[PDB]
């Protein structure tokens, strides 16, 4: 019954688990996600090493801004988490992974995310490439 | 949380200026 979690946990399991082991939202994160990995993965490899992902990415909003740019760079932060769990043979803790951050997403941010538009929002935000 | 949050507006910056 909430279609926007629904749709935004299919969404981020799926680019979870592919990434380690609705379509045009998909083409749009592993691209943007891609190059935030890329470009941040001294900081990503950093930050692993240390569900109270859950408090960190709450506390990114802290300063009650919201914006595409920080839900992306969560979103790929989890992608590259879920890389090393597949890595490491802790391929189960994906799943929860994905759970956890659309939970934290849909609970804390749904009424900005209503507000953008849900995914389309996000498509048409990075669609200049 | 700091790093996550200053990466995020840095994507966000860039597209914003891609835009
Ligand atoms: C820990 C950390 C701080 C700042 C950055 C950063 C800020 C802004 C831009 C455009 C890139 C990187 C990354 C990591």
């Amino acid at each position: 019954e909430d279609d926007l979690y629904r749709q935004s946990l299919e969404i981020i399991s799926r680019y979870l688990r592919e990434q380690a082991t609705g379509r045009r939202a998909l083409e749009t994160l592993r691209r943007v996600g891609d190059g935030v990995q890329r470009n941040h993965e001294t900081a990503f490899q950093g930050m692993l090493r240390k569900k109270s992902f859950s408090r960190v990415m709450v506390h990114v909003f802290k300063d009650g801004v919201t914006n595409w740019g920080r839900i992306v760079t969560l979103i790929s932060f989890g992608a590259f988490v879920a890389k090393h769990l597949k890595s490491v043979n802790q391929e189960s803790f994906i799943e929860p992974l994905a759970e956890t951050i659309t939970d934290v997403l849909v609970r804390t941010k749904r009424d900005w995310l209503v507000k953008q538009r849900g995914w389309d929002g996000f498509v048409e935000f990075f669609h200049v490439q | 949380a700091a790093x996550l949050r200053r990466i995020g507006d840095c994507v966000n910056l860039r597209q914003k200026l891609l835009n």
